[PDB]
């Protein structure tokens, strides 16, 4: 909540700037509908808060539009030739059926019997 | 490196940044007229000359030729080894079991593989905006224009991009003002999901991929005639059709095969790995793709029972532990 | 030498006196005989440069220090066996060396080495 | 002035139309941008000299080795550094490491590239990803005489011909899984205050 | 983008019923 709390701290300290500058919660009603989609002196170098309110809106997107480009990032297993399954890790388990083809298969490969 | 010469027969002096003096060695070579050396590998020819204090001359290959088995016989440097013409061998020169049986190795300068090069040809802004695409915009507008006394018909042109009542229209407005929103915000992601095709620049990834076991007309494929790599195509039976007909294409040299594929004439190059490396930074728009397949190193080659067996592998063996090839490398090969 | 990824030692399943197949018998020579079969990247290319050129091998571990060491002019480990004329052969994870190789004959590397430094990903 | 905020008798009302039509094209472009989007090695002074610019820095490698010996008679600095955070086993110098005492180990490449390679990695990354210092070879030990070197040479020579030593390693040496706009921040709001 | 257009047609139909 850091890159939160940064954003929402700034929004006082340079409100209140201009204003003082320019001359109570009516400076503040402005600066919180450009913060939302919806004097000469001020209104330039107040225009760039809307720059300023577009940065943190599109952060966020570009943020959020990344959050499920890496969907299921988690690969569990790419079948045979797999480094864990030649190697075990002593505690991801493998097993079968007793006396059947698997146990063929497996019993006939000398690389295998690790 | 070579240069030619200057008129008074020494070549200009250079001076790299700091550098010092850049160290230079006078080749005679192709008839037959001096020139000048520059060297990552002479660099360290002169370390090796002060150490066992021995005085050397320096002439280039007749043919230019790496070295291979003809035929029963041997050519390129290989070829003036074993005649007598020379007594050292100072230049890129891999380390496999044929050249072993007939001369001696020592310890590799770098070690090192080898790769692939091919073109890094790499390239609409809005590509959908054509078609139904862009009659759907027409449409909207013209129908919603005399929908329902002229303030409201620029309305909708300004709605679309932000902006700048009648009861009943009123609501129907404010509920189209919405729908003005989410038909365009598919087009702020209709880029955005464009922009993620890619294309299949993963031409070549190493040997194993089918393009090259099963080669087809369209694919060139090319080394460099009478190398290592054209023996390491010839070890192997099941790559009897890699080259049967590929070998056609075999050029005369690297410096020339390099050039073919920038020319768009030329697909696949197959050559040692820190060289085309190299190449790569400098061009900026060729690339290496692939994988190292065949690990060696450059040795000193110099005939057998030769007496100085042991003092170039424990000056080599040496010069890694000092930093000495570190400072070369760092001056010659990975700067930019 | 016991290197774990390079020369892998069990304690050979002591059933009766015999391990898996994809194994072979070692010795702890020191100066309970105890026997245990070793595997590894190293011993599986012992086995082919045996089979192309006919030798037989008898393996044993190193009980006397490591790799290889000089203190007060005497060599101790893999490289003070060889040196001394205690084992013909010294296989393992043993890396080309300035002071080893005026000492001892080496032959092509099989793998690179050298020095590196890991850290912690954060 | 309001005409041209607005970018960021019915004559001047064409334009305007046009230029909010700019608007959605600038904030959409940038969307493709943001789509598509998503202590070093030896040389630096850290090595040398830690205590100069920076004193929390730990180190240590087994001292009986080729490492040690290539240290001690290379960068005799920080050797005597070393001394205090020495460490026996590699094993033994992981779980340290992991735990938040020691920052870097010194030690071989063909074995650290594969221990962070192992199911111990995921958390274990070397600073050179190809980086290494007074590289080398492994290699057989014979005496002076040596009538095995020739032979051997030769064998081990043609298996690198073959894929033989190639899928050696493929077998053993295998393995799995090998605020911030703060500057930006403040110079755009900064800049704005001169205005 | 036959989707697109069927919420333009569904939208047109809307004020006009
Ligand atoms: C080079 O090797 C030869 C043969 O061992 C020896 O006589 C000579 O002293 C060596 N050179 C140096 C500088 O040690
Ligand atoms: C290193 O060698 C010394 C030699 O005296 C020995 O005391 C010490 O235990 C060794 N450290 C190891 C093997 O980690
Ligand atoms: N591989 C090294 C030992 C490891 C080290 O201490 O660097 C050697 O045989 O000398």
């Amino acid at each position: 909540s850091t890159l939160w709390l940064l954003v929402g701290l700034s929004v006082h300290v340079v409100a209140v700037m201009l204003y003082l500058l320019d001359r109570l919660s009516s400076a503040m009603w402005f600066s919180w509908g450009v913060l939302l989609n919806s004097s000469f002196s001020a209104r330039i170098l107040g225009m760039v808060w809307a720059g300023f309110a577009m940065i943190i809106v599109a952060s966020y997107t570009a943020n959020l539009a990344a959050f499920l480009v890496l969907d299921r990032p988690e690969e569990r297993i790419t079948g045979i030739n797999d480094p864990r399954l030649r190697n075990p890790s002593d505690k991801f388990i493998y097993a079968t059926v007793k006396q059947s083809s698997v146990d063929i298969y497996f019993r006939r490969q000398v690389e295998l019997s690790t | 490196y070579v240069k030619p010469t200057l008129s008074d027969g020494t070549c200009k002096e250079e001076f790299t940044v700091n550098g010092d003096p850049v160290k230079k060695v006078i080749c005679t070579g192709p008839h037959t007229v001096p020139q000048c050396c520059y060297g990552f590998c002479i660099d360290l020819l002169i370390k090796l000359a002060r150490t066992m204090n021995f005085t050397y001359e320096v002439h280039l290959v007749a043919d230019g030729k790496f070295g291979t088995q003809e035929r029963k016989e041997w050519n390129g440097m290989m070829g003036e080894l074993l005649s007598g013409q020379a007594d050292m061998i100072v230049a890129p020169l891999t380390i496999n079991n044929e050249r072993a049986q007939y001369i001696e190795f020592s310890k590799p300068f770098k070690y090192q593989g080898l790769t692939i090069l091919v073109k890094k040809e790499i390239p609409s802004f809005m590509q959908p905006f054509q078609s139904t695409l862009w009659l759907l915009v027409g449409l909207s507008v013209h129908v919603v224009a005399v929908m329902l006394l002229s303030s409201a018909m620029w309305f909708s042109w300004g709605v679309l991009l932000n902006s700048g009542r009648s009861f009943s229209a009123r609501i129907l407005g404010m509920v189209w003002a919405g729908f003005a929103m989410i038909i365009v915000a598919s087009y702020t992601a209709n880029l955005a999901a464009f922009l993620v095709l890619d294309r299949p620049e993963e031409r070549i990834t190493g040997i194993n991929d089918p393009r090259l076991r099963n080669p087809s007309d369209k694919f060139i494929y090319a080394t460099v005639k009478q190398s290592s790599v054209d023996i390491y195509f010839r070890r192997q039976v099941e790559l009897s059709t890699m080259y049967r007909h590929m070998e056609k294409h075999n050029y005369e040299s690297a410096a020339e095969a390099i050039q073919a594929v920038r020319d768009n004439k030329l697909h696949a190059f197959i050559w040692d790995s820190a060289v085309l490396e190299f190449e790569a930074s400098q061009k900026c728009d060729l690339v290496t793709t692939g994988e190292l397949f065949f690990r060696s190193g450059f040795g000193i080659g110099m005939r057998k029972d030769s007496p100085w067996k042991q003092n170039v592998s424990l000056s080599i063996l040496k010069s890694h532990e000092n930093g000495f090839m570190e400072d070369l490398d760092k001056t010659w090969v990975r700067y930019q | 030498l016991e290197e774990r990824p390079f020369v892998i030692v069990e304690p050979a399943d002591p059933i009766s006196g015999t391990c898996i197949r994809d194994s072979v018998p070692c010795r702890s020579q020191l100066n309970r005989p105890e026997k245990r079969c070793c595997k590894g990247f190293c011993i599986d290319i012992l086995k082919r440069l045996a089979h192309t050129i006919g030798f037989s091998y008898d393996l044993y571990l190193v009980t006397n220090g490591k790799h290889g060491k000089k203190i007060d002019g005497v060599w101790n480990g893999m490289i003070g066996e060889v040196f001394y004329q205690r084992a013909d052969m010294a296989i393992g994870s043993l890396t080309i060396n300035e002071e080893r190789s005026e000492i001892v004959d080496f032959s092509v590397p099989f793998v690179e080495t050298g020095i590196s430094v890991m850290v912690a990903r954060s | 002035w309001l005409l041209w905020a607005l970018v960021f008798g019915t004559t001047s009302k064409i334009m305007v139309l046009v230029w909010a039509f700019f608007a959605v094209i600038f904030l959409a472009s940038y969307t493709a941008n943001l789509a598509a989007f998503m202590v070093s090695g030896l040389s630096d002074r850290k090595f040398q000299r830690p205590q100069e610019q920076y004193p929390p820095l730990k180190f240590g490698t087994v001292p009986n080795g080729s490492t040690e010996k290539n240290i001690r008679s290379n960068y005799p600095d920080m050797h005597s550094y070393m001394v205090r955070y020495n460490q026996p086993r590699v094993e033994e110098a992981l779980t340290q490491l992991k735990a938040g005492k020691l920052d870097a180990f010194i030690y071989d490449a063909a074995v650290l590239n594969y221990m962070a390679r192992k199911d111990e990695g995921c958390k274990l990354v070397t600073i050179g990803s190809g980086k290494v210092f007074a590289t080398t070879g492994y290699g057989i030990a014979l005496h002076k005489g040596s009538r095995w070197k020739r032979p051997i040479d030769l064998a081990l020579l043609q298996f690198l011909g073959d894929d033989e030593i190639e899928m050696l390693e493929r077998l053993w040496l295998s393995g799995i899984c090998h605020a911030g706009v703060f500057y930006m921040l403040l110079v755009a709001m900064g800049l704005s205050l001169l205005v």
